[PDB]
């Protein structure tokens, strides 16, 4: 055990469990030689690259589960917020650590996921002949998040149970509490919108449901710490 | 000119004929391709990924379908009982349906190689005990009871120690033919199977939930093959 | 012990039928002697699941064009396919300009010909198609849709200044060749609903796969 | 012979096929091409001439059409007024239509490339001032005042020093597809936009006029670029 | 990156359609089954205003041509087209002996024969096509007349004695190749109202382009 800090952000992890850096590749910066070579996108060291600490969501027995969208998340919070809102492109690379806090009495699993363009899809209706399209308290959440309806297609229609082919990372209370994944910036074109794109989703589920014999603490705090890694922006507005 | 005589199969259409055809657009130059991460080229790449196996394949009440993920073991189930069963089928019907595995080879006729399945124990940390995998080759009927599992090629399973296991299935291969109905089908017959016994009971201190779950996971080896693409599918493109 | 058939494109290869167009001489039904067909590759059934296991993609296409009559039949009469690059005006008429457009290659082949067959690009302004879009183009309906994977449209008629003497019907197949594939993702197990979005039905969420009674009993 | 087998396309015209056909006059010897002055190769050599802008696109009074190519600054505008505003839009319709550049971009669909427009005072050589050029890169709302202006990408130009200046659009693209009415046009959205403020007033001594003008020339950097041929023009060879 | 598309032949290139024979049966239009077209490449209306940006010009024609009855059918009827170089004489009449002048190249082909396709040089007796003289030639008539552009004469007719038994609808479509311009000039402004001269509509002088309320609204 040992804390490690990133500007005024102090965080007490763990040594360095097993990390998981998404599709082997280490979110890098972008050279010179690309589409705006001209308008020369200043890279954020200072405070804009730091330790986030997301407000706990609770763990209980009927959770269903939880998901953020990126960059959304962020581009209400703080000083990052502030690069992303009032900026006209953005590329940028996520360390996201996920941690628990529970007595080697509660048993459960969270499969902790990130997924490109997760593209969100409703019920339709219900009958299937209603063409209702998410909100937008459903398609961007912001840094509470949201919680998925129906789980096991994902609010998409895609089987949860084969999510693993993405980058992805256990959480069994009975071994480990904490998940680290490293992502890379993922996209079609080496920049875009950092309000109207959401490049990914950051998706938590319990797996094997949450248990304890009554008198053990029935929530366990998950608390999602996230840093933005070779953060780049372009064009102030 | 230059003399010429046309062979059969002139002005023919082949949907599988892989030639050259003129380009519409001569002088477009479309955009330059630029680096994506996690590029696919090859499918059994995909097939070596783990997928959660939804052994637990019975609730369907909408939702409940979050529990065929989850298999349970608990105090209440006896030394020896069988915990639970089945087949070493990617293909067909049931479990690996779940599996990414099992997806992809329903785009395939034929297939072959070494399987994987993980086991992991989601329960209280406190508990501990003893599971008896065994796996009976295709033909071998499944085993009466523990002890003639016991002599089968098995595995003790202690989740005191550790919190998960990953057994090999040695080989799997649908390729004896069948022409049932009057619809032929390449089917296995190569159902191997995998049993699960309670070797010892489910024992926990005062304080720790009577029952955990567990979770399974497949994927075959890097010795898989698959033959003879074949699209099918019941969810389609609707009007 | 080889595994050329697990490739991408392997996989992808085949030409498959994305397209049919109807041209009656009474009708309902494309009254005008000519149709406009915007590219759709889900156009065979099948298509949609198999390309949406990847987040992004890339590739050319081969079109093979099948006419004939009703009954399949083959007859003297010559035709225009015209290829409208997107960007480029569709014709609203049977005698718009845009038949006429340089900028819009066409071709042109009598019944009896062979298919006819030509090849068209990686279109896209985009580094690849991408078949999911988290967000929207600068509660919507707008949501999802990545319009930059737009393949063009094709627009066919009979030539001459008059209707076609005879009914028609053409078919569109496209081979895929050099395609390129990243971030793959969970198979579709819900039935689709929609062209645009992954919407399903709420009531008749279905378990992936077949079901059984006990999970000790085979 | 030898072996053959016709592929489709075969018998098609494609009108954009650029394969060879059989010479009308073999034996033809073509009158020899000889030097001749000022030859162009790449239409790219023509964006990057200055080519007077109509900012002041607003008289269509038949014999006040020449008006369109100067707009003015006088002693009655007071500090901080806005002079003029218009768009880095060359290829839509407004003040770039009047440029070479601008009818260029209608033969072409796409484009991108950096921009340049210079100013040339042609008042009293007794005046002296200063103006503000802010440049509100896409997105970014016309700035309410000159001092909002003044934190922007702005030159103060001081038209008693220098008679000219040249401002730089750093980046302008016309890449984003719309598919409004029923007619699909790959539009801007890139719309940069130039304000010009009376950063002073005008000065002047007795005996010099209280009005000048200015002219604005545009063109491309090297740096300009267009794809996709497309015919489009509203004058056309009549009957 | 690469600017080929900017290029004279990339911005001349496309086989575009110049010309329109019409041969009916019964009709006011070419009563001799038989016409003459003097090559003019304004044909393809968008030309004009592009080739006029430059002075003076040089390049190589592809024709290809295109017949069928006026519903686009095909019919089993033979054709001759004719080229007259210029300075040599057109034909008259059905019967005229130019159409078996050796010095006339002809080329005959079935309608069901595909389109017929040649390439005519750079006639011109000068080192280049102008398209503006502004001279007269050894107020007049003669003004901007700089003959010296002549490519020559198309003759096309039914083959045969008699008149054909159907009626017939010849189009010429011409891609320029091998194109070489010089002194470029301000692009057309304003309409056109003759093919020979520059002249415009003195009460209809238009604003090159939109114009606006003021000069700070946008």
């Amino acid at each position: 055990v040992a804390q490690l800090t990133i500007g005024n952000s102090t965080i007490t992890t763990q040594e360095a469990a097993n990390i998981i850096v998404g599709y082997g590749e280490w979110p890098s910066y972008c050279s010179d030689s690309d589409a705006t070579a001209v308008d020369k996108p200043t890279r954020p060291d200072v405070s804009v690259n730091r330790f986030y600490t997301l407000d706990t969501k609770l763990w209980e027995k009927s959770s269903k589960g939880w998901y953020w969208k990126f960059p959304d998340v962020l581009t209400e919070t703080g000083v990052f917020g502030q690069n992303a809102q009032f900026h006209y492109l953005y590329r940028s690379g996520f360390c996201i650590h996920v941690q628990c806090n529970a007595s080697k009495f509660h048993q459960g699993a969270l499969l902790v996921a990130v997924l490109p363009e997760y593209v969100i899809g409703t019920v339709a209706g219900g009958t299937g002949t209603e063409d209702t399209h998410p909100p937008y308290k459903q398609t961007q959440p912001g840094a509470d998040g949201f919680e998925l309806q129906h789980p096991y297609v994902l609010d998409a229609g895609i089987p949860i149970s084969q999510l693993t082919v993405c980058p992805h990372q256990w959480i069994n209370l009975r071994t480990n509490n904490c998940a680290t994944i490293i992502v890379p910036y993922i996209n079609a074109l080496p920049f875009d919108s950092a309000l109207n794109h959401c490049n990914f989703g950051l998706l938590v589920v319990p797996i094997s449901p949450l248990d304890y014999d009554q008198g053990a603490t029935p929530v366990i705090p998950i608390t999602i710490t996230l840093a933005p890694m070779c953060s780049e922006f372009a064009g102030l507005r | 000119g230059f003399p010429t005589e046309l062979k059969p199969g002139t002005n023919q259409f082949l949907t599988t004929d892989d030639g050259v055809s003129a380009p519409i657009l001569p002088n477009f130059h479309p955009t330059p391709c630029i680096h994506i991460p996690g590029e696919v080229r090859n499918l059994l790449e995909l097939c070596q990924v783990e997928t959660i196996l939804e052994v637990n394949n019975v609730p369907t009440n909408a939702t409940s379908l979050m529990e065929r993920l989850r298999f349970p073991v608990s105090a209440q189930a006896g030394k020896g009982e069988l915990c639970a069963v089945f087949r070493a089928d990617p293909g067909r019907n049931g479990p690996w349906q779940s599996t990414l595995l099992g997806q992809l080879c329903g785009y395939y006729t034929q297939w072959s190689g070494s399987l994987e399945v993980t086991f992991m124990f989601t329960g209280s940390f406190m508990a501990t005990g003893k599971m008896l995998i065994a796996y009976t080759p295709p033909g071998g009927p499944l085993p009466k009871d523990r002890a003639t599992a016991m002599l089968g090629t098995h595995v003790i399973w202690d989740f005191g120690l550790q919190s998960s296991v990953t057994l090999v299935i040695p080989w799997i291969s649908n390729t004896h033919y069948r022409a049932h109905a009057r619809d032929g089908v390449f089917d296995y017959y190569t159902t191997g199977l995998v049993s699960i016994w309670y070797q010892t009971n489910y024992v926990v201190p005062i304080g720790a939930p009577n029952t955990a779950y567990i979770i399974a996971l497949a994927a075959a080896q890097k010795n898989f093959t698959m033959k003879l693409c074949k699209d099918a599918s019941d969810i389609l493109q609707t009007g | 012990h080889s595994t050329a058939e697990t490739t991408l494109d392997s996989f992808f290869s085949r030409a498959g039928l994305v397209g049919e167009i109807d041209l009656p001489l009474k009708g309902t039904t494309n009254p005008n002697g000519y149709a406009n067909w915007d590219i759709d590759i889900t156009g065979y059934a099948q298509m949609r699941r198999k390309v949406e296991l990847f987040t992004y993609m890339r590739f050319d296409a081969e079109f093979t064009f099948v006419a004939c009559t009703p009954t399949g039949e083959v007859v003297p009469q010559l035709l225009q396919y015209m290829f409208v690059p997107p960007g480029a005006p569709k014709p609203d008429s049977r005698e718009s300009l845009a038949w006429q457009t340089a900028t819009n290659p066409s071709v042109f082949v009598k019944l009896s010909d062979p298919p006819a067959q030509v090849s068209v690009p990686f279109m896209s302004p985009a580094s690849a198609y991408q078949w999911f879009y988290d967000g929207y183009p600068t509660k919507d309906l707008e949501y999802g849709a990545m319009p930059n994977n737009m393949m063009g449209t094709f627009s066919v008629r009979t030539v001459g200044t008059s209707k076609s003497k005879y009914p028609l019907v053409v078919r569109i197949y496209m081979r895929m060749k050099h395609v390129r594939a990243w971030i793959p993702r969970p198979m579709r197990n819900q039935n689709y609903l929609f062209k645009a979005n992954p919407n399903y039905a709420g009531n008749s969420i279905k378990p992936t796969g077949a079901s059984r009674t006990a999970i000790t009993t085979l």
